[PDB]
């Protein structure tokens, strides 16, 4: 079919800048493209028509260009009111209109030592059969960071789920926070539980373990 | 403020004596809005296409300029369950509302999976050199099963495609040659071998053969986009007829507005439309029924305020003349009009204020004062 | 002004068949297409699948015979019936109403709708854990109470933590569907280590469709 | 539509008590007698009066055009009993007079037998009807039909009336009045300015009529008369017909 490479992920931009979002297709669309912006909690919008034609309520110098397989969304000026994820709609691809995969925009800021805290589950859980050992990773600007169970010298992760917080609007931070999902046997047992936080911002790499 | 105060800015006044004053004049606005248009949808080279023993084949596509009608894809759509309906360029929610300048239908019956290969951008194949789209085709293509009429026992040998093109082919290309292709040093001009075979190989539609090698007809339609006068625009489409009611209609490109009533005139059965004395539309048929229909104008009339004078009193009353109180408190029709704001009463006094036709109105003690 | 209701709902299981509705007010309702886009938490728009006016009706080779649409011009809104859903179906529904140049063919889908959630699992009772920061080896004056909400179905969840007094540190982390079939977020506050003996922070959670007011904190 | 009114217009009628061109182009002789076949050139001014009067064929083509050889278009208004045949097409022309044969009217051949088809050219615009403007099969047995079909050529569409009415025995001409409907409207852009006839017998021949209404090979009515713009005023029954007309001029 006609699939659309949008930007990575991760593009950072502060408030007056130079964004340019690229949708390139496989084939030749000419100049068959819609933008659109869906920001966090509420239904997306319509910013470019026609990939070339504004067509209303967006007047926050958002301007777009094309020819063939070009498109590209240059944001001559940010607004701290325009953050989010954009999507491109390949009209000359289907009647089935296959959207894009999404470019969100974040902001920038400084960067701050990522405070880890790790903690054992709770008395009485252990009690139960279950139990969920969190290491909390707050206050951190490069979002790349995994985590690493070390159990016993030993990556026996595959259970542990993590996520993200949203973009805090005076700090800017995001917050990570995963969960070690494991039974009762295998933490009565084991007892190094070092969580490796490999983060870009920090030096070295703490590892936060707890003994029982 | 009032009827009484219309009197008021009218007359320029603010002591208004006793008598009958003519204002404003009432006029019904029309609410709906008809649009019943003939000259519809009509026979189309469409049909007749869809349904048939054999299309045309893989290197013997067939053509046919679709003009001079009425285009209405419609049709199309009430069909059976197809299995690829895919439109490059042209919105397909838009071919009723689009005027196209021409539309020319290939149709062609190729296996299960050339299905997919047959697109604008997309090489391979039997898209590469038998039938190949430009990189500005906008149409349609429309594909189905027929693993019904087109799966003859034994193997449909019927159906060929043309292989091993000297070049590439270009758009809307017809390939008809059977002059025998050999790889290269190798002398072959009208015997076969090995090396050399014919440009052209038969079609296995068995029922054992699994999915993707099943027959599958697919019609292209290229409609061209161009400035020059269209030739099979959309259908007009057209709204219910609703009767005893001032509205907008558009029967048969007369605009006009007025009441659309049912008369028992006998139009001849070539003469449509109809005036009167003055040359006025009075009577039409209707598009789709040749209905007669009766159109008369839309209510209107003007506004009387019967003030008995601001000195005596501030009650007043209007009247609305030529209203049989239908368009729009005691309310009394008149020989004149609609008088809303004063009760018939069975005496008889003298004239005080004239109404018109014998009705007159004045400011009499009941018991109360009205 | 143009605004597209899609209170339809739904809390059918894996297995069931719901009805949704699309209305819409402040335009043409026959001189319009009507779309249903889908809109999965962490992905993009998956598919349209719209109608039209003339008896046009389109679907996805991936969603076809599953789904039927059915445009009603009497009051004015649509609705979409579905057959027995797979496990993959569970997301956000919208509908949006798709137009183009009035003699083009450049569709833009300006007029968006509101958003309905489809789940479709099991529902259980909520479990609160205490997280007890008693080791001091971190930074210093930066403490984490927690209380750990694991085991639940609805997704709608708050954890209050003493509102009023809570000075801006309740953290909302998002809830992440274990393999099993329920939610598990989190809820931190940021106070100093000094902080740890003043009063009682309580995280007095207000899970409404269980109705089962948590207590006993950290 | 107009209901007892009296209502008048200026358009390209035809005058009262006007000369009329009667041609008489029969072939029939009993002693076998040598007669010669009318059929004159007539220019074309915007108007005509075909009023010929058959029973079977007589007379079936109204070909028009100007330079009708091999560089106008035409008209082929051939009505024979199927359908009608209107084509606009660039066709090669004949200077022959006749379709195929004034004799040779046995059925073993062609219903129509075009002989006139010399070479096909690239066409324009065609319009095939299939309500046939000739609507007699013979079944009265002494009486036959008018075949009024005035015509004209406006700068848009192309008009043609035609209508039926009752020509019984009578002396020379039905004297009364009798109106014209319009039938077809299709477009038309060649600057015409002359007309040819033509005549052709049908290959479904009936039982000889040694009576004079009988055989109509030799029973032809040509008439042709030129349309002139006048002011007509018009007097509309309570059915919405026209009853009688006035000259004004």
């Amino acid at each position: 079919d006609i699939q659309v490479t949008q930007s990575p992920s991760p593009l950072s931009a502060s408030v007056g800048d130079r964004v340019t979002i690229t949708c390139r297709a496989s084939q030749t669309i000419g100049k068959y493209l819609n933008w659109y912006h869906q920001i966090p909690g509420k239904a997306p919008k319509l910013l470019i028509s026609a990939a070339s034609t504004l067509h209303s309520g967006v007047p926050s110098r958002f301007s777009g260009r094309g020819s063939g397989t070009d498109f590209t969304l240059t944001i001559s000026s940010l607004q701290p009111e325009d953050f989010g994820t954009y999507y491109c709609q390949q009209s000359y691809s289907s009647p089935p209109w296959t959207f894009g995969q999404g470019t969100k925009v974040e902001i920038k800021r400084t960067v701050a030592a990522p405070s880890v805290f790790i903690f054992p589950p709770s008395d009485e859980q252990l009690k139960s059969g279950t139990a969920s050992v969190v290491c909390l990773l707050n206050n951190f600007y490069p979002r790349e960071a995994k985590v690493q169970w070390k159990v016993d010298n030993a990556l026996q992760s595959g259970n542990s789920q993590e996520s993200v917080t949203e973009q805090d609007s005076k700090d800017s931070t995001y917050s990570l926070s995963s969960t070690l999902t494991l039974s009762k046997a295998d933490y009565e047992k084991h007892k190094v539980y070092a969580c490796e936080v490999t983060h870009q911002g920090l030096s070295s790499p703490v590892t936060k373990s707890f003994n029982r | 403020l009032d009827p009484l105060s219309e009197t008021k800015c009218t007359l320029k006044s603010f002591t208004v004596e006793k008598g009958i004053y003519q204002t404003s004049n009432f006029r019904v606005q029309p609410t709906e809005s008809i649009v019943r248009f003939p000259n519809i949808t009509n026979l189309c080279p469409f049909h007749e296409v869809f349904n048939a023993t054999t299309f045309a084949s893989v290197y013997a596509w067939n053509r046919k300029r679709i003009s001079n009608c009425v285009a209405d894809y419609s049709v199309i759509y009430n069909f059976a369950p197809f299995f690829a309906f895919k439109c490059y360029g042209v919105s397909p929610t838009k071919l009723n509302d689009l005027c196209f300048t021409n539309v020319y239908a290939d149709s062609f019956v190729i296996r299960g999976n050339e299905v997919s290969q047959i697109a604008p951008g997309q090489t391979g194949n039997i898209a590469d050199y038998n039938y190949k789209l430009p990189d500005d085709f906008t149409g349609c293509v429309i594909a189905w099963n027929s693993n019904k009429l087109d799966s003859k026992p034994s193997g449909n040998y019927n159906y060929l495609y043309r292989l091993f093109r000297k070049s590439k082919l270009k758009p809307f290309e017809r390939d008809i040659s059977t002059e025998i292709y050999q790889a290269g040093n190798k002398p072959c001009n009208g015997v076969a071998g090995s090396n050399c075979y014919s440009p052209l190989q038969s079609y296995g539609f068995r029922p054992t053969y699994g999915v993707g090698h099943q027959p599958y007809r697919v019609v292209v339609l290229s409609f061209e986009l161009l400035h020059a006068p269209a030739t099979v625009c959309g259908p007009k489409k057209s709204t219910n007829l609703v009767k005893n009611k001032c509205v907008n209609f558009n029967f048969n490109g007369l605009t006009g507005t007025g009441v659309l009533t049912e008369s028992n005139k006998k139009f001849l059965p070539f003469q449509q439309f109809g005036r009167d004395i003055a040359d006025t539309t009075d009577a039409v048929r209707d598009p789709q029924t040749l209905e007669i229909l009766d159109i008369t104008p839309c209510s209107f009339g003007g506004v009387s305020v019967i003030t008995p004078g601001t000195n005596t009193s501030n009650q007043v009353a209007v009247l609305y003349q030529g209203v049989n109180c239908t368009e729009v408190s005691n309310v009394f029709q008149t020989r004149a009009g609609c008088l809303i704001g004063a009760e018939y009463v069975n005496n008889s006094y003298e004239c005080d204020i004239p109404i018109g036709a014998g009705i007159c109105a004045s400011y009499q003690t009941q018991t109360s004062q009205s | 002004e143009v605004r597209l209701v899609e209170s339809g709902g739904g809390l059918v299981q894996p297995g069931g068949s719901l009805r949704l509705s699309c209305a819409a007010s402040g335009f043409t309702f026959r001189n319009y297409d009507i779309h249903w886009v889908r809109q999965t938490t962490g992905k993009g728009l998956e598919w349209v699948s719209a109608v039209g006016t003339s008896g046009d009706t389109y679907y996805l080779d991936s969603v076809k015979g599953r789904f039927t649409i059915s445009r009603e011009d009497a009051k004015k809104s649509v609705y979409l019936q579905m057959n027995s859903l797979r496990a993959g179906d569970t997301a956000m529904y919208y509908c949006v109403r798709g137009d183009a140049s009035p003699d083009n063919i450049y569709y833009y889908m300006d007029v968006w709708g509101t958003g309905t959630r489809v789940i479709v699992s099991s529902t259980k009772g909520p479990s609160v854990f205490p997280l007890a920061p008693s080791s001091k080896s971190t930074s210093g004056g930066t403490a984490a109470l927690g209380c750990l909400v694991k085991d639940y179905f609805p997704e709608p969840v708050t954890v209050s933590w003493n509102s009023g007094a809570l000075t801006s540190g309740v953290h909302t982390f998002p809830a992440v569907l274990q393999s099993s079939g329920l939610y598990s977020l989190s809820s931190v506050v940021t106070v100093p280590s000094s902080s740890l003996g003043t009063q009682t922070y309580i995280c007095n959670v207000n899970h409404k469709p269980s109705n089962t007011k948590v207590d006993k904190k950290v | 539509f107009r209901s007892s009114v009296l209502h008048s217009t200026q358009d390209l009628f035809l005058p009262f008590f006007s000369n009329v061109t009667w041609f008489h182009a029969i072939h029939v002789s009993g002693t076998n007698g040598t007669k010669r076949f009318d059929n004159p050139v007539l220019p074309f001014n915007d108007g005509v009066y075909f009023a010929s009067t058959e029973k079977s064929n007589i007379i079936r083509g109204w070909i028009f055009g100007t330079t009708l050889d091999s560089k106008t278009q035409s008209l082929l208004i051939v009505n024979n009993a199927t359908n009608v045949v209107i084509k606009v097409c660039e066709f090669q022309f004949c200077n022959d007079p006749f379709l195929d044969v004034y004799q040779k009217n046995n059925k073993s051949w062609m219903e129509s037998e075009f002989r006139v088809y010399s070479s096909a050219n690239n066409c324009t615009f065609e319009y095939v009807s299939q309500p046939f403007l000739m609507d007699l099969e013979g079944k009265e047995g002494n009486f036959k039909n008018l075949r009024e079909f005035v015509f004209k050529n406006i700068d848009g569409y192309f008009k043609i009336y035609s209508k039926h009415t009752p020509i019984n025995l009578e002396r020379d001409l039905p004297q009364g009045f009798s109106a014209l409907e319009p039938l077809v409207d299709l477009p038309i852009g060649i600057n015409i300015t002359r007309f040819q006839t033509l005549l052709a017998l049908h290959r479904s021949y009936l039982t000889p009529g040694d009576s004079s209404s009988g055989w109509t090979a030799g029973a032809a009515a040509y008439y042709v008369g030129y349309l002139q713009p006048r002011t007509f005023l018009l007097k509309y029954n309570e059915n919405g017909t026209i009853t009688d007309a006035v000259d004004c001029a």
